[PDB]
């Protein structure tokens, strides 16, 4: 089965985003007087993808071995008219 | 009967990323003092796992 | 012996008898009529769906009153497999299948309704305790 | 930013009794 | 042991018998026309498509209201195996061979039916739980 | 910015009749 | 480097989950639930 | 049998090109503080 | 800069008393 899914695009490349930003603002602001985004990325970057499936949605079972139903039913005439 | 008491437990917590924690229910019981032993998964308001 | 026997044999007697009900017609339909049951109806303790022979039976969803969607045990009854019965009587269903989602209005929602001192999906039969104890 | 989609949430225009005809299960 | 063989005697004859169903022919066909099927017919059960000896059986589909393409069980049956039935009535049929796709609509789709309270393919055979328990 | 391409749609312009003749089948 | 460092040991914090009480939840029975011992049906007479 | 194939290729590579872009978009907008 | 969601607490306006008619268990 399979539906849409979410790539946990976020929660996995934030960290790499959030430390290479403020470090660079941070020695820009040091200029302006006059690593760790690997590492965070190292871990973050594995997380399997979930997947979210509609309720309601058709699906097909294939029926993956031979079923007998020799013991639960069997089968009779009934009167003409 | 409606009212019926159940018991369950979750264990472990969370690994990173996951949204939903897995809870076993163990006992259910009949204000009339009917008890069975059901383990069975915890699900959402619409049977979602966990 | 002896016993259970007769009980079991006035036990289905009692089901089968299913006298002294009412009955609720009360309802409205919107959006997808492809999926539309033939009837819909209430008897106080159970909502009965119908379709034709020729539709598929699709899934039936219970409506909060904030607009949330959640389970109900189902059962299925009739000659023919074509009422799909559902353990409560609410003002909102839902039925959908695939992407094309149906709605069921209750419009004649009975709060109180009737309690069932019985025990039992009929006011015929209790349930006593065997285990004692 | 992006969550899983809603299901299809039916048109409330057409609005219509479901019954036709009586059932016949009540005896009716 | 001896009522047994009555009632598969009389069930082997029973399948044969056959008769009194309502046969339509309305049929459209739109597409690649070189797989189209000879004759197409339904009884109201089951939905039968007639090849000729000379052409493929080809893989034939159910079809949604969305136009979504999704799987029906199939039996070939006839004397030579140049009749293809599936296990539904629809209004819009899919079939597809290869690359070339041909579309089956139904004119005269019902959607009441023939209900299906004797359990077989028959109205003249009954299916009991044997199984009893 | 690709995805599984779609098996061939099926004309709609051309809707002509299956059964010329009644099938034998049919006992006719 | 120093800040490496200190995120190489404060990455592996697990999340947390928090769930409102009284929220609607279900159950979907996993085995068969036997209930032969401890029940009887009987008819009620009429009137 | 084969047919259509799908190669992955936004899911394989994205991550190292938003990683780099991004880098080097951060380290323009320090160079240009005067 | 987050804590966790509390549950809605239901509004204080239309105050009405519960029981419209006198409970039949009560033997009155």
């Amino acid at each position: 089965l399979g539906g849409w899914i979410d790539r946990h695009f976020w929660e996995r490349f934030g960290g790499a985003i959030m430390i290479s930003l403020i470090g660079d603002l941070g020695d820009w602001a040091s200029r302006q007087g006059s690593s760790a985004a690997a590492e965070a990325l190292r871990n973050s970057i594995n997380i399997p993808p979930t997947l979210y499936k509609n309720q309601g949605e058709r699906v097909n079972i294939l029926v993956a071995r031979d079923l007998d139903f020799s013991d639960v039913y069997s089968l009779e005439s009934i009167p003409t008219k | 009967d409606r009212g019926s008491k159940v018991v369950g437990f979750y264990q472990g917590g969370l690994r990173q990323g996951q949204a939903r924690i897995f809870v076993q229910w163990s006992r259910i019981e009949t204000p009339s003092g009917v008890v069975i032993n059901l383990d069975s998964p915890g699900t959402g308001p619409l049977g979602e796992a966990g | 012996q002896t016993r259970e026997a007769n009980a079991r044999a006035a036990v289905e007697a009692a089901f089968e008898q299913r006298v002294g009900a009412y009955y609720n017609l009360k309802y409205m339909m919107s959006g997808d009529k492809d999926i539309a049951p033939v009837n819909a109806w209430d008897d106080g303790r159970f909502t009965y769906f119908k379709f034709s022979a020729n539709a598929d039976l699709p899934s039936i969803y219970f409506v909060d009153a904030e607009g949330n969607e959640s389970l109900v045990p189902r059962t299925t009854v009739g000659s023919s497999n074509n009422i799909i019965a559902v353990h409560k009587v609410n003002p909102k269903w839902m039925i959908r299948l695939g992407n094309r989602a149906l709605a069921i209005f209750n419009e004649a929602y009975d709060p109180n309704g009737v309690p069932n001192d019985t025990g039992t999906a009929s006011p015929a039969v209790r349930r006593v305790n065997k285990g004692g104890n | 930013c992006a969550s899983a989609p809603k299901p299809k949430q039916p048109s409330d225009f057409n609005r219509e009794p479901v019954n036709k005809t009586v059932p016949v299960e009540i005896q009716r």
